[PDB]
């Protein structure tokens, strides 16, 4: 468990407060739209099981099937976005914290570095 | 003509000489080609200078691209992806024209041996020696780079032929 543990995480917090101060996905965002499609497919597959003609039948549940999708994709995308804000912070700052580990390298250009030549014959 | 430059596609003068008949026999090449520029000549000289004058009423220009210098390979750093990318592309271009050059020296090899006809093994020593310079420099910048060459590669070639140069110099003054 890489960042479980991590300190001052409130347990059972799908999303915490450190997080409104990123962006929010935008409402038109590819992967909310791919969850509309998922829905949508949902719902054209229930309609085929229960033998209702599958793409007149059941408006209104495919609605649901679609609304529902989009709501829980827009939660989990802020989750996702917030988590990985989160790893990059931490390694930033292990980066800055420990300089003995991550040092700065001299950059030698292509003059200077050799390197061997293999013909191909 | 003036399509072409004369310096980069050279051509000797034409020496064409008089004819000096010693019959009285007609000459069929003669008639021949009187009734060629009778029939042919004049009407497709004509056709071009219609077609010529309906250009001339709408005449408009293209221009040739110049690319400015950019440093090279050595000069980037490693793995500055950018510089990189802006070195490869300039090896590149450079690739094609020196192509293009040792085609135009080809040319030059081809024409030259057709022209001289039957004295063409000592009328062209003088287009043979630059085609085997040319060729010679050619072959060892990009002779065995690769299909995935790479200035790079290029780069360490030209090194490793430079390290060589070095020790032979080093032991013929040894
Ligand atoms: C039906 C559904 C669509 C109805 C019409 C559109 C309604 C919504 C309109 C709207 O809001 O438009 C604005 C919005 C514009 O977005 P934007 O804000 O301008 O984009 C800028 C982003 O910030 C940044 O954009 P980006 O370019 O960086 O995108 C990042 C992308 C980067 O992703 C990648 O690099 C990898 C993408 C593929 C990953 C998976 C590959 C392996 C799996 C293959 C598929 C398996 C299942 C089958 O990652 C993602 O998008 C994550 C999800 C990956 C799939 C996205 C699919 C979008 C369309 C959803 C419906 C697809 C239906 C397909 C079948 C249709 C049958 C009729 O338009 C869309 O999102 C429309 C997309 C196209 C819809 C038509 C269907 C095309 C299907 C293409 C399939 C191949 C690709
Ligand atoms: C549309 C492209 C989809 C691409 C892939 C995306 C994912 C799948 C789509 C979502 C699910 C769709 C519904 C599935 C069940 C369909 C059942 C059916 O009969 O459907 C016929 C149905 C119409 O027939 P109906 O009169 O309602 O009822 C006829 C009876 O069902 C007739 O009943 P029956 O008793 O005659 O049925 C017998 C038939 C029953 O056979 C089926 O039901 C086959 C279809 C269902 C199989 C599973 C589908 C996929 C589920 C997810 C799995 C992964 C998908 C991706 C896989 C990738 C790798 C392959 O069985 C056989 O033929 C057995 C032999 C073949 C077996 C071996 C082949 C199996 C292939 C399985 C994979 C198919 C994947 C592609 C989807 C094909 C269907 C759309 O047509 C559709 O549902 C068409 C699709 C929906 C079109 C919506 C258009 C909306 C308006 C335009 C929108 C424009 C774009 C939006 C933007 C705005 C632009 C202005
Ligand atoms: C003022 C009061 C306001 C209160 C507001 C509510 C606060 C949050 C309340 C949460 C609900 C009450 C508790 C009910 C159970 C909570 C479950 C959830 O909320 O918890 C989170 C859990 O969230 C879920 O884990 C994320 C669900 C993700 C669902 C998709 C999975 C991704 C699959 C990848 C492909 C996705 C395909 C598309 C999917 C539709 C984090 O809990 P955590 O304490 O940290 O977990 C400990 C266990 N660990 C450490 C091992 C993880
Ligand atoms: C009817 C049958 C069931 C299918 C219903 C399909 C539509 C469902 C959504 C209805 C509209 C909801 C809405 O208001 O969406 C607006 C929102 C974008 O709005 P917003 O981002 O605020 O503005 C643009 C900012 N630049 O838009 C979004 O957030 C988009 C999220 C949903 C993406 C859905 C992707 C397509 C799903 C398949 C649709 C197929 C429809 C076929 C109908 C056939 C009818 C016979």
């Amino acid at each position: 468990t890489m960042m479980s543990g991590r300190p001052g995480r409130v347990p059972l917090q799908f999303l915490p407060n450190e997080a409104r101060s990123l962006p929010p996905p935008k409402l038109t965002d590819p992967r909310l739209v791919y969850m509309g499609f998922l829905g949508y497919c949902s719902g054209l597959i229930d309609n085929a099981i229960r033998r209702r003609p599958v793409v007149s039948a059941g408006l209104h549940r495919q609605l649901l099937y679609v609304t529902s999708f989009v709501f829980f994709g827009y939660y989990l995308l802020k989750r996702q976005d917030y988590m990985y804000a989160l790893r990059d912070h931490d390694m930033f700052a292990y980066v800055k914290s420990h300089p003995e580990d991550f040092p700065e390298k001299d950059k030698k250009t292509y003059g200077e570095i050799l390197e061997e030549f293999h013909p191909v014959r | 003509p003036d399509s072409w430059d004369k310096d980069v596609y050279p051509e000797p003068p034409r020496r064409t000489p008089a004819p000096a008949p010693q019959t009285s026999l007609p000459n069929p090449v003669t008639y021949l080609t009187k009734i060629f520029d009778l029939l042919v000549d004049r009407p497709v000289t004509l056709a071009r200078e219609f077609i010529e004058q309906q250009h001339a009423k709408n005449r408009y220009y293209y221009y040739h691209r110049e690319f400015r210098r950019v440093p090279d390979i050595t000069e980037c750093e490693e793995k500055d992806i950018l510089c990189m990318f802006e070195a490869e592309m300039q090896w590149r271009r450079d690739y094609k024209v020196d192509q293009e050059i040792v085609n135009i020296i080809q040319e030059r090899l081809k024409a030259c041996q057709q022209r001289e006809g039957e004295s063409y093994r000592q009328n062209c020593a003088k287009e043979l020696e630059q085609f085997t310079q040319v060729s010679k420099a050619f072959q060892d910048r990009y002779s065995d780079l690769g299909a995935h060459y790479s200035a790079r590669k290029c780069l360490a070639k030209q090194k490793q032929r430079m390290l060589a140069e070095r020790k032979a110099a080093k032991e013929a003054a040894a």
